[PDB]
């Protein structure tokens, strides 16, 4: 349904192959991994210079 | 007088027998002059980081 995935719900999708290593891989997306429509990046840098520079 | 370049010294003697104690209170003047350089430096950074003191 269009509820679950537009609530957010992050699936996540598993495979085994024989070839593969571990023989079992996966890979997961939610709604906003599903190509985020907008960011919202807010990354803070305390202490710029001190001690280390 | 005091501040005159003279090392002004007492002359007080006992009274069992004449000691003049020329002892020198007085500041050595001349010898060698020169201007004290002064430099002001601040608290390191990892003092103030720890915000104690």
């Amino acid at each position: 349904s269009e509820e679950e995935w537009n609530t957010g719900e992050t699936y996540t999708c598993v495979v085994a192959h024989e070839a593969l290593p571990n023989r079992v891989t996966e890979r997961t997306v939610d709604k906003s991994t599903g190509k985020p429509t907008l960011y919202n990046v807010s990354l803070v840098m305390s202490d710029t210079a001190g001690t280390c520079y | 007088d005091w501040n005159s370049g003279e090392r002004f010294t007492c002359t007080v003697t006992h009274t069992d027998l004449p000691s003049p104690l020329k002892q020198t209170i007085s500041r050595p003047k001349g010898v060698a002059l020169h201007r004290p350089d002064v430099y002001l430096l601040p608290p390191a950074r990892e003092q103030l980081n720890l915000r104690e003191s």
